[PDB]
């Protein structure tokens, strides 16, 4: 899927 | 999902599931209402196959 | 703040001005405690300018 | 400040 980190 | 204005005029997107701001922790979208959660906050431990989709305790 | 745990295992963090979870409304954090409170709780009607600190009856 | 909201 959509994944996100910094 | 609430979004904090902080200091900087910047918006801050958080998680619903803690509705704490301070992160780090990965965050995975909903394909359906696209909030979007912490990993742990879903129970979720590793990055998903892209092909999959991931959809949340309310859809 | 007190913290409700709703029926989808989320984190609700309330007003302790009010101490009721319906809210939308609106929040402010207070620059030293970090608690949250409503605006209308509070007094707030408008945004306040970014680079202003807000204190909370407490602090 | 800091605010916030749906
Ligand atoms: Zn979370
Ligand atoms: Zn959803
Ligand atoms: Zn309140
Ligand atoms: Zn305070």
């Amino acid at each position: 899927a959509r994944t996100a980190q910094t | 999902m609430y979004v904090i204005r902080d200091e900087w005029g910047n918006q801050i997107w958080i998680c619903p599931g803690c509705n704490k701001p301070d992160d780090g922790s990965p965050m995975i979208g909903c394909d359906d209402c696209d909030d979007w959660y912490h990993w742990p906050c879903v129970g979720i431990m590793t990055a998903p196959p892209e092909e999959m989709q991931w959809f949340c305790p309310k859809c």
